RNA sequence: GGCGAGAAGGGAAGUGUGUUUCAAAGAA
RNA sequence: GAAGUUAUGGUUUGAAAAAAAAA
RNA sequence: UUUUAUGAUCCCAGGCUGGUUUAAUAAGUCAAAGUUUAGCCGGGAAG
RNA sequence: AGAGGCUUGAUAGUACUACCGUAAGUACAUAAUAUACAGUCCCAGCAGUAGCGGUUAAACUAUAGAAGAGUCGAGUAUUAUCCAUACAUACCAGGCGUAAAAAGCGUUCAUCCAAAAAAU
RNA sequence: UAAUACAGGGUUGAACUGUGGGUUAGUUUCAAUGCCCAAGGCAGAGCACUGGAUUGGAUACCCAGGGAACUGUGCUCCCAUUAAUAAGAAUCA
RNA sequence: UUCUUUGCCUGGGGGUCGUUCCGUACAGUUGUAGGUAAAAGGUAUGUUAGAGACUUAGACUAGCGUUGGAGCACAUUGUUUCAUUCGAUAGUCCACGCUCAAUCUUACCAUACA
RNA sequence: UGAUUGGUAUUGCAUGCCUGGUGACUUA
RNA sequence: AACUAGUCUUAAACACACCGCUCGUCACGUAACA
RNA sequence: CGGUACGAAGUCGAAACAAGGUAGUUGAUGGUGAACCAGUGGCUGAACAAAAAA
């Protein structure tokens, strides 16, 4: 495509525009990022830093970063991971038709053989978390040797999933009725193309020309404001 | 049928085209009648 | 149709009635005494600049193409 | 949906049966498949517009070069058009005069361009007059306001080391009748910036 | 004396031009 | 070199030749 | 006897063909028909 | 503004090729402007069908109307051309009671299709 | 639309027959009234026209009279052209 | 949007030598200019109907009185004047605004003071 | 016995307030 | 037997709602075709 | 030439929409300043009025 866009102009970030609203006018306004989601992963300074010795007190950490940068193989992982495995095991753990079927559930639940990592738990030489403690695997054959039978490793799938659970985790009255409230609340556009990135349009803006404007406008901002301030404190002091 | 109905209606088929129904006005036919 | 559209039809052939009925008494036959090209002929042809022939060939016309 | 296929015809039949509306640009026939033409102006006055509106239309009926005669609509205000006057035709329908479909381009033959326009330039053929290139170049001389916070931070944080325009160092903060300094390498950048490479 | 040489053709042609599917041997 | 290859627009205004007869 | 509504008889206008990428679960050939270096063709005469 | 062109009444999802909510021009600087205002008054004029202008116009003219606002940008706009976006040229993919459209009722030729489709 | 004469079509049955049809132009039998032509020509009624009224006014509506048209194996198919909104197969007990 | 085959439609609407054919004839004719943002089908209400029906609610009728006939008063209209202020104008103006004007009220006119 | 910030000039087709005429005002 | 207010039915091309909508000659200028 | 489309609203009437005040309109006609009128045959894209059974 080529020229101005002619025709509808609507702002990407699906906020309406009018006399009372985000927007005064029709755009785009693909430069105004606060209007979509950018999540902070990173810190947080102030503007003043009340210390008599820069010891850096002003950085911190901002809310979203704890779960930008998680941590896993915390307690509690550990604790979901064994009693969703003791779940997760209790088909295998009751089935009663035979070894064959035996096997092949286990297999189902967690694939393995020759050139796979398994965990290994159906394996007659695997240490398990029986509740009634029976023979490894009647006298006559057994390992003479002592032999201690070696760990379980984690089943990787359910492990994973356990810790990203915690990316989807989430966190009298003055009796005054509403009237003028509704029965089903609403979902503008506004809500969906905050968060879902792929909906929102692609620019045809040359990239100079956005850095252009960005450079503009960390000029002009700051003469605006203090237009419209002045404009105040000039009124205030006319009125004094 | 349409733009031919509405010639018909306005009255331009019934000055130009010649009618074996004959008539006053209408222009006649000479010529033996059959159904085109 | 209905009858009110009827009524115009009505009209203008009733006019062209009467008014042929008007000169039926006569006699005498009356006697009555272009660079522009029309929007068809124009449409025939393909202004687009192509190599060289002006209307020399069928990508140069808007006839049927037999394919 | 395939009753129109009928049949050992239908190659010769269907494609008959389409629709027949007219062209999209009809409107402007006249041109013979041009972007413009040029054409003498047999007439010219002033038209009454249909109803509802009322007003006085500026009108032409002009000989295109390919012979035909035409209405054609004067746009903008005002015109020194007269028989025998030569403009340039383009496609253009103006509404409320009946049967006109073509309008004439300004600043092109005899048709001046639009006197006293600043918008909408190159749809009436006016050029960007010298003051106007002058304006968009001095337009942009940054100005220097504050609004006290200026004022208070000066006076709290950049006062104890300050240098002059001339390099010279303050020793007491802002009084009363003293503006905020400007700072000697961002102030009005852009248009220095642009003074110092003319020359 | 010997080779090569169409300002690289749109001047003819509608059931034509071209297209598609084929075929084409000296030393017999 | 051969064999097959839907026609279109200008609204179109159906029979054309040969043969027979004629003088 | 030969053609002819499967358009004979009989006017005017136009040589034909190819071009890789080609967004969308619209493609594995761009999908009835849109081209751009090019392919094939386009008389004869010093009488 | 490293730059101009067009818009600055409502109306059009501004598409679309890899990614397909897995991120920071994230924070500070840094908060906004125009259905504010001025000139004209069914005039001048504008506009795309609708329409606006009736002496206080977000619809005409004006951007020192403000370092104004939206888009594209060394370009941009107007006109023109089309297989002119599903004014589905309707095979995919439109219709014929009432809104355009069933021939006045019938007998037939040729074509077309049916009943032993595909194969033979 | 009584009887009679000459021809169909429909319905019911028996026999015969054995995919023998559905649609239909370079096709043509029929088809209101009017008009052209021909016939007859004053049973009725009835355009134009005449005159007796109403109306500012009527070239009309109302009244009286009225030589146009009212019966054709002809010329002939214009239409708000005739059992409907084309004909055939399938779906239903 | 089950299938077969013919006929016709493309918003509205307008104007309009081919014949070795008998020519003012035969055959043939929706289509090109000029206008156009509408046009047209239905259901749902309302309004109207020199359309109909109904309740008999008012109107009539019946009873007691009027008014148009004469005189006066008020208002209005016509006339006139320097001015006889102004509004109200079918129902819903006309003893109404003005539930009272010789002065004032006065808003009309004339004169002379600001 | 305590005066005041012009116009009874147009515009009731800019209005507020106030009136005339006609319609209505039904629920558990 | 008539009128007003209703109330009901029917018709409508009226919806600014019958003081509605609406037809045409003639007159009047700008044009295309012929 | 006759006709036709646009702007304007001027004169003359009131033809249609209600039973539009004579139902409308249609085929071919006759007559008329204009819309129109009259006969005839079509249609409804019209109304009014409208049965007991002896």
């Amino acid at each position: 495509p080529r020229g101005s866009h002619r025709g509808g102009v609507f702002p990407v970030s699906g906020l309406t525009w009018g006399m009372n609203r985000p927007y005064l006018k029709r755009g785009l306004y693909q430069h105004r990022r606060d209007h979509i989601f950018t999540p902070r992963w990173g810190t947080r300074t102030a503007n003043f830093n009340p210390s008599a010795l820069p010891d850096g007190s002003t950085r911190r950490w901002e809310n979203d970063a704890f779960k930008a940068w998680p941590l896993y193989g915390l307690p509690h992982h550990v604790k979901l991971y064994a009693v969703n495995e003791a779940r997760y095991l209790v088909p295998a753990a009751r089935c009663t038709a035979g070894p064959e079927i035996t096997q092949y559930i286990l297999n189902q639940l967690d694939p393995g053989g020759a050139g796979r990592n398994c965990s290994g738990i159906g394996r007659p030489d695997v240490r398990l978390p029986l509740a009634k403690p029976a023979a490894p695997s009647s006298p006559d054959v057994f390992d003479p040797f002592g032999t201690p039978l070696s760990e379980r490793s984690r089943i990787k799938r359910l492990y994973n999933l356990v810790c990203e659970a915690d990316s989807w985790r989430v966190k009298n009255a003055f009796p005054f009725v509403d009237e003028k409230a509704a029965l089903v609340r609403d979902l503008p556009l506004a809500e969906i193309l905050y968060c879902r990135h792929t909906h929102r349009l692609q620019s045809r803006r040359h990239p100079f020309w956005i850095d252009m404007g960005y450079k503009k406008r960390i000029v002009r901002i700051p003469y605006l404001y203090r237009r419209r301030v002045a404009k105040e404190e000039a009124q205030e002091r006319e009125f004094g | 049928c349409s733009d031919r109905k509405r010639k018909i209606l306005n009255g331009t088929e019934y000055i130009r085209r010649k009618s074996s129904h004959r008539g006053r006005i209408k222009r006649g036919s000479q010529a033996p009648a059959f159904k085109r | 149709i209905s009858t009110c559209r009827r009524r115009y039809f009505k009209m203008r052939k009733f006019h062209k009635k009467k008014y042929k009925k008007k000169l039926m008494r006569l006699k005498k036959i009356p006697f009555v005494e272009r660079t522009w090209k029309t929007y068809r002929e124009t449409r025939l042809y393909r202004k687009q600049l192509r190599r060289g022939l002006p209307k020399k060939g069928a990508r140069k016309l808007r006839l049927h193409r037999e394919r | 949906s395939t009753r129109s296929i009928s049949g050992r015809l239908f190659y010769k039949r269907r494609p008959l049966q389409v629709p027949k509306l007219k062209p999209p640009n009809i409107r402007s026939k006249w041109l013979e498949g041009a972007p413009q033409k040029k054409g003498i102006c047999v007439k010219v006055r002033v038209q009454t517009p249909r109803k509802p509106n009322s007003g006085l239309r500026k009108v032409a009926r002009v000989r295109l070069s390919t012979g035909r005669t035409v209405l054609v609509y004067i746009p903008g205000i005002g015109h020194n058009l007269n028989v025998h006057s030569v403009v340039l035709v383009r496609g253009g329908r103006c509404k409320d005069v009946p049967g006109c479909n073509y309008k004439a381009v300004r600043g092109v033959a005899d048709l001046l361009p639009v006197k006293n326009r600043e918008r909408k330039r190159s749809k009436y053929g006016v050029k960007l007059s010298s003051e106007k290139k002058e304006w968009r170049l001095q337009r942009w001389n940054n100005k220097h306001l504050t609004i006290e916070k200026d004022r208070e931070l000066f006076n709290q944080f950049r006062w104890m080391t300050w240098r002059n325009e001339e390099g010279e160092m303050r020793t007491s903060p802002l009084a009363d009748d003293e503006e905020v300094p400007r700072h000697t390498q961002l102030f009005n950048r852009w248009y220095r910036l642009k003074m110092q490479r003319e020359g």
